[PDB]
DNA sequence: ACTCTCGATG
RNA sequence: AUCGAGAG
């Protein structure tokens, strides 16, 4: 779940398809792209497992897509899991295009502000 | 549990600003007001998401298995 | 109140209402919880492993005899007197799969 | 368990085209629309420009049930006037002010700084 | 557009209660019947069905839907079909069918047998009562 | 001076672990050196399963009183511990 | 009247003094299973 | 079910999710509300009886 | 309720025999018409006699218990108006902690025998985790 | 198959005809191994 | 549904109850109760001549019962019958014989007043049986002294499960009155000729109920015919060889307890008559008494199949005689619907 | 939102508002008798049990259990056992399935000696619950 | 003296 | 079967 929240770059997001569209079987380079996640428990305080772990494996033929978006200042990104001393995390991630309407994980924008008259003067509202 | 990635009203990434926030906290001695202000979240929803959060995966952590 | 039964109440149970004629009973001593296995083997029982296991969380009753001996098992209050958990520390529970 | 796919508000079903018109038999000359797989977000805005035309009599848009994505869209106009052109003005009018806002919005961002 | 009246909105601690709709939902059309009544079984989990229940029956009596009600307690929920002598009315009755052969030891009948539909239950209570001492005896004429 | 208010709490006692499993060892017990002095009477083989088996069942079945349906205390004495929330 | 807080012993004290039942009762037809004569069943329908 | 109007014939219109959606005005002679209300609901096995909940 | 406890239940024997040797005529020793203002003496529903001068034995057994020689879970009743002394060991009993006030403050008047130096020490015994309940009981 | 056991990191094969207990432990307390054919997640 | 059968099918007009007279209750039967052993005997899954015979109905899933074949699932139940050592009273009716015993002196068998007698002319009036017996028991019941026959007619009480008189009755006693009673006294006081009697009453024999009414998953109905039938094979083992007097009457009372307790056990006896497991056993008074009982439970409301329940909400934009019904149910609901011209292709669809 | 009832917005809803895990346990053990008859935890075939379930048994492993981590719906089985009371069809079928209403993931697997020597396992199911329209709040 | 939903133990 | 908890 967490997974799929974490933003991705998705400028060139219009040069890429649709997994509906595209007439592959399941998933390819011109409709997702696939990352990998291989985070394991090291020293013997808490390993952190962030977002910048997370490692492009598909081929992005240079559209610039896919790589998760770090404006954390020491450039660590989304905390996504926490490793004890043995603990091990590997697993494979599949991005695919999708639509903010179908799930609230494809949100380009957070909240937009919006106002018209400030003074009332249409009277759309009864104080 | 852990720190939600995301803010649930509006959708504003808070998922990296945990260890911020702590670091705010203890490190310079600010109140959870100035530090939640100084971590971009002004709006009271997500300045909910953290200051409402309790961190439970630490306790999980406590165990072997 | 368990404490209050185990430490006071059993002793009285015991001494001051039953006598045969003979063999008279004496004190009355509380073990820590066990289980004697399937295996032969008794060994000490905690709380997780008894949980899991479908187990009986008791320790055994032992008296004195006159003119020593089993009795029976009394299950045990959790976090009383005759538990592990009671004098255990935070990190110890943690070790035990006990949530502190 | 019972919920409806996600993809159901704005993909097209099996054989459902995007536009149904229909005679409306109430009044004369008028038409009801049905816009599949479509909201508030297209039906508040044409039919907000479709008031603007003043060839337009009647112009009204209403969504029968929030569980499925669709709505009705009645237009009346006067004798003369084949209401799919209404339609088609409008939208066509929609079409050139977003051009124009894009183009204005990347003339004005051209000149920001931060 | 503006809303005329504005709103009281703010943060409030609300708890998610353990009621969810999936584990509530249920539906039967014809399932595993009890064994001594030959009725719909008790519980949602065991696939049963529910009880069409005495303020029920008098609702639909209140309405004046006779067939409806006979429906619910026939073919509804549990629906049999009993012989009954002509003679002493009772259940007394061996129907060895295939072969109408249609006995009764203890009034020799052979030719003067009927044929009802009841609920099992009623069947049940009749044998019941039968095994009480007490004769519910069935006539099919006034 | 007015008659006696018999819903005052003062006058009124709550029954925990302690005396509940009082009586009922009491009854065990009494039960064993009875059963004890049946086997000395016959005449060291103690049978240690009534205790056990007896506080287990009380224990288990929330009817308090060994096996006799006759009790009145079958209203659930011990029930299952309700881990919901730590709350509840 | 069995249908309705003294069940059995108003069998026993019908059953000792044999009494018959006319069964145009609602919840006798509806022990009985049968449509009782209630609205719909409060006639017959036949065919001329 | 107090009175007659706590058992009504209604026409099924089949819709996602799985709650049973009334209309409002119809929660008064069912006296309830939706702070966890469950509801039962019949289906008649032929013509003579649908047409019995249905005329009557 | 969150501070209310059940009685774990002591013994009133040490109780009946600082009774009785603390000015206690014994109930077979009691003749009323020649001592009709004395005050009855009840320990677990069970009368041991009459006494007089009540103050003085209830002051003394309220300050053996608030000092720790008497069971702190021990109830003990005064009525005066009905001149009757009751005094609870009885197991089951459910009570809850109180502040005490008495004024045996000189320079003031009916004060809370609790301090802020004793909240202070409270304070102290949770910010370095030896001053706990037991020491306010006590 | 295989099991590991609980309060312990190990990785026993013991199929049937086994059973309890562990290996260099004594505990009788065995869970199973996670299976090989991996199961997918969509990430909503 | 089931089968075909040459009956014609009719609708029940008149129920009319009556007591069982055990010639018709010999004559019925089908199959008489000797051993109390159930169905195994001597490690065979099977069935021995006694209780739960293959004649009452098999129950193994076969394709056979008692000749009479139709399987398990057609063929209802087929009654026994077990003949008691002594007869014994019925529970139900302890107070009405009581009341009749009183209403009728001792060894003759005639009312004690008739219509010579003013008051008695006025209670014989009543066509109403019960209120006729009402009338005539308490104008009846006073009379000590008494057609001849004049014997002071002793006090009767109720004590358990026999009855005492004042100057202990016998069962038999108590049969052998009941029959000398005649049919013209009968109709003077609620009684009926060929239905019920007083006379079958008390319990000769006792029908035995076929296992569709005691399944097996053994019922405590069959746990119950067996202590009945234990009891009388006890009896009659104490009276055919070793007969001592203060031995057989305690099994008199025993077999007695059994078959009253058989049917209803919530009497004012203290003894409940527990069983193995320690309840106190299911009579068939309880299987009849509400709110749980057959009557009220199974017959005034009942299970029914096509049903469904949900948790309900409000839907602003549905007709006000519309219901919201969720996917799942409108699949798992159905409507038996017969094919014609008309809608042969809809439902050729839906199919 | 009338009467009692609230609406909730989605798109939260979406971002795991008000989301729960629900783990459901299983337990199963394996039987005794005098003359040394036991029940096994196996993977019965068709052939060689009676009864059987309608549900499948391709779920299962060869000790009669589900490996943790299998997503399992429906009817599936999740323990398998069987009772024998030559001979065809030599035993009966005491296989557990999953709650016919229920689904999910078969979280964590326990096989445990019980206090007399018996063989049993509690099987551990979990699913993600997600606020739906109907879910009381 | 209303319908449900589970859980326990024989 | 009974018991216990909970839903309107
Ligand atoms: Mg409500
Ligand atoms: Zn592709
Ligand atoms: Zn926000
Ligand atoms: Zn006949
Ligand atoms: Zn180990
Ligand atoms: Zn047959
Ligand atoms: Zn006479």
């Amino acid at each position: 779940h967490r997974l799929g929240l974490i933003p991705l770059q998705s400028m060139d997001i219009e040069q890429l398809e649709y997994s509906r569209d595209c007439f592959c079987e399941d998933h390819c380079d011109k409709c997702s792209v696939v990352l990998t996640l291989q985070a394991f428990g090291e020293s013997e305080s808490t390993t952190n497992v962030y977002s910048k772990d997370l490692v492009i494996v598909s081929n992005l033929m240079g559209r610039n897509i896919g790589h998760p978006i770090i404006q954390d200042k020491e450039g660590n990104g989304v905390l996504i899991c926490k490793l004890r001393k043995g603990q091990e995390l590997k697993l494979t991630c599949v991005a695919k295009k999708g639509i903010a309407k179908e799930h609230a994980k494809w949100g380009p924008a957070a909240a937009i502000e919006f106002e018209y008259d400030p003074w009332n003067k249409l009277k759309h509202t009864d104080y | 549990m852990i720190v939600p990635v995301r803010c649930f009203s509006c959708g504003k990434v808070v998922g990296d600003k945990w260890e911020s926030y702590l670091n705010l906290l203890q490190e310079d001695e600010l109140d959870e007001g100035t530090a939640l202000s100084r971590l971009g979240l002004k709006r009271y929803c997500c300045r909910r998401m953290i200051l409402t959060h309790v961190d439970l995966i630490e306790k999980f952590l406590r165990y072997n298995p | 109140s368990f404490n209050q039964f185990v430490d006071y109440t059993l002793q009285d149970i015991i001494c001051e209402d039953s006598t045969l004629i003979e063999i008279s009973f004496g004190k009355i001593y509380v073990t820590k919880p066990m289980v004697n296995e399937s295996d032969g083997v008794t060994h000490a029982l905690y709380p997780q492993e008894a949980r899991l296991r479908n187990l009986t969380y008791s320790s055994g009753l032992f008296v004195d005899v006159k003119k020593k001996v089993f009795i029976g098992r009394l299950p045990i209050m959790l976090r009383s007197k005759n538990c592990y958990l009671s004098e255990a520390t935070e990190s110890d529970l943690y070790k035990l799969k006990e949530c502190p | 368990m019972n919920a409806p796919d996600r993809f159901e508000l704005f993909l097209l079903g099996e054989g459902e085209s995007k536009l149904k018109i229909d005679p409306d038999t109430k009044a004369p000359n008028a038409v009801v629309i049905t816009f599949e797989k479509e909201d508030h977000t297209l039906g508040n805005l044409i039919r907000a420009e479709l008031l603007n035309d003043r060839k337009v009599l009647f112009a009204a848009y209403k969504v029968e049930h929030p569980f499925f994505a669709r709505f009705k869209l009645r237009i009346q106009t006067t004798e003369g006037y084949d209401p799919k052109d209404a339609l088609k003005n409008a939208c066509n009018s929609i079409i050139n002010k977003l051009g124009a806002l894009k183009t204005n919005f990347e003339t004005e961002w051209n000149l920001q700084t931060l | 557009k503006k809303l005329m009246a504005q709103i009281f909105f703010g943060p409030t601690y609300y708890q998610r209660l353990r009621h969810m709709v999936d584990d509530k939902i249920h539906a039967r059309a014809r399932g595993p019947m009890q064994v001594l009544t030959r009725q719909p079984v008790e519980g949602r989990s065991r696939d049963g069905g529910l009880r069409f229940g005495e303020m029920e029956r008098d609702c639909m009596i209140a309405h004046g839907a006779a067939s409806f009600l006979k429906e619910r307690l026939m073919e509804a929920s549990d629906a049999f079909r009993v012989h009954i002598c002509g003679i002493c009315g009772l259940m007394t009755v061996i129907a060895k069918l295939n072969h109408n052969q249609f006995e009764c030891k203890g009034c020799d009948n052979k030719i003067d047998i009927y044929q009802i539909h009841i609920p099992y239950a009623a069947k049940l209570l009749f044998q019941e009562l039968m095994a009480m001492n007490i004769t519910p005896r069935l006539y099919t004429d006034r | 001076k007015d008659q006696d208010d018999r819903d005052h709490f003062g006058k009124k006692r709550l029954d925990l672990a302690g005396p509940l499993l009082a009586q009922l060892f009491k009854t065990l017990f009494k039960k064993l050196t009875k059963d004890i002095f049946r086997y000395m009477q016959r005449t060291l083989a103690i049978n240690a399963k009534t205790i056990t088996s007896g506080l287990k069942y009380a224990l288990a079945t929330g009817n308090w009183g060994e096996q006799k349906k006759a009790m009145s205390s079958r209203a659930g004495v011990s029930q299952v511990l309700n881990r919901y929330t730590y709350s509840s | 009247r069995c249908s309705f807080e003294e069940t059995v012993e108003i069998l026993f004290e019908a059953g000792a003094s044999a009494e018959l039942d006319d069964c145009r009762g609602v919840s006798e037809n509806v022990i009985l299973g049968q449509m009782a004569p209630i609205g719909t069943g409060a006639f017959d329908v036949m065919i001329d | 079910s107090l009175h007659k109007m706590s058992m009504m014939a209604h026409r099924v219109k089949v819709i996602p999710y799985s709650t049973f959606r009334l209309n409002l005005s119809v929660t008064s002679p069912y006296n309830a509300d939706f702070d966890g209300d469950e509801m039962n609901l019949h289906v008649p096995q032929s013509e003579e009886t649908r047409a019995e909940l249905s005329q009557l | 309720s969150l501070m209310s406890c059940i009685s774990v239940g002591t013994d009133p024997m040490p109780i009946i025999t600082f009774l009785s040797e603390w000015g206690m005529e014994p109930l077979e020793d009691y003749v009323p018409h020649q001592s009709p203002d004395a005050t009855r003496v009840f320990v677990n529903g069970v009368w041991h006699g009459v006494h007089r001068n009540p103050a003085r034995l209830m002051e003394t057994l309220r300050t053996l218990r608030r000092k720790g020689d008497i069971n702190p879970e021990v109830s003990m009743i005064r009525d005066i108006r009905e001149k009757e002394l009751k005094i609870f060991t009885d197991a089951g009993r459910v009570y809850r902690p109180l502040f005490i006030v008495e004024d045996d403050e000189s320079l003031g008047h009916k004060e809370l025998k609790v301090r802020k130096g004793h909240i202070a020490k409270l304070m102290a015994t949770e910010y370095q985790d030896e001053y706990t309940w037991s020491s306010l009981l006590n | 198959l295989k099991y590991i056991c609980a309060e312990c990191s190990s990785k026993l094969s013991l199929s049937r005809t086994d059973a309890v207990r562990c290996k260099d432990c004594g505990h009788r307390i065995l869970l199973k191994a996670r299976t090989k054919r991996l199961v997918q997640f969509e990430a909503r | 549904g089931q089968q075909y059968s040459s009956a014609p099918l009719r609708t029940v007009k008149e129920v009319q109850f009556g007591l069982f007279s055990p010639e018709e209750v010999r004559a019925i039967s089908v199959a008489k109760i000797r051993f109390p052993e159930t169905m195994d005997e001597t490690q065979t899954r099977a069935k021995i001549g006694g209780l739960n015979d293959p004649r009452l109905g098999s129950i193994d899933r076969n394709l056979k019962c008692q000749t009479c074949q139709e399987g398990m699932n057609e063929c209802p139940g087929h009654f026994g019958h077990i003949d008691l050592a002594k007869p014994v009273f019925h529970v139900g009716f302890i107070a009405k014989i009581k009341k009749v015993c009183e209403c009728v002196c001792m060894h003759c068998g005639k009312l004690l007043l008739d219509e010579h007698n003013e008051l008695m002319r006025q209670a014989l009036a009543i066509k109403d049986s019960k209120k006729r017996f009402a009338a005539i028991w308490t104008l009846c019941k006073t009379k000590m002294v008494c057609g001849g026959c004049g014997n002071t007619q002793p006090t009767i009480r109720k004590d358990g499960l026999k009855l005492v008189g004042s100057w202990v009755l016998s069962t038999e006693e108590i049969l052998n009155i009941f029959k000398h009673i005649s049919v013209k006294d009968f109709t003077s006081l609620g009684f009926n000729e060929v239905f019920s009697r007083p006379e079958w009453m008390i319990l000769t024999c006792l029908p035995v109920p076929p296992p569709p009414v005691r399944p097996s998953i053994e019922d405590d109905l069959t746990f119950k015919l067996a202590d009945i039938l234990k009891a009388n094979i006890s009896l009659e083992t104490l009276e055919h060889n070793g007969a001592p007097h203060h031995a057989i009457e305690e099994a008199e009372s025993l077999l007695q307890f059994h078959v009253a307790t058989y049917m209803d056990n919530d009497i004012a006896g203290q003894p409940q008559a527990l069983q193995k497991s320690g309840r106190p056993v299911k009579s068939i008074r309880a299987r009849l008494k509400g709110k749980e009982g057959r009557i009220r439970g199974n017959l005034m409301g009942k299970r029914v199949d096509f049903s469904a329940r949900t948790v309900i909400s409000g839907d602003p934009n549905l007709e006000l005689d519309q219901v919201g019904v969720p996917k799942s149910i409108a699949k798992t609901l159905t409507y038996p619907e017969v094919v014609t011209p008309y809608n042969i292709d809809r439902l050729t669809q839906l199919v | 939102n009338q009467e009692d009832s609230m609406i909730m917005n989605q798109s939260s809803i979406d971002r795991g508002l008000f989301r729960s895990l629900f783990f459901r346990s299983y337990m199963d053990q394996e039987k005794k008798y005098g003359m040394s008859i036991t029940e096994t935890f196996e993977k019965p075939q068709r052939t060689n049990t009676l009864r059987m379930k309608h549900g499948t048994y391709d779920k299962l492993d060869d000790d009669g259990l589900i490996a943790p981590g299998v997503r399992v719906s429906g009817e599936d089985v999740i323990i398998g056992k069987t009772t024998p009371i030559t001979a065809y069809h030599s035993k009966r079928d005491a296989s557990t399935p999953l709650r016919s209403t229920e689904n999910g993931i078969v979280d964590q697997v326990l096989v445990t000696t019980n206090q007399d020597g018996l063989k049993f396992v509690k099987v551990r199911v979990r699913t993600t619950k997600i606020p739906q329209i109907g879910d009381k709040f």
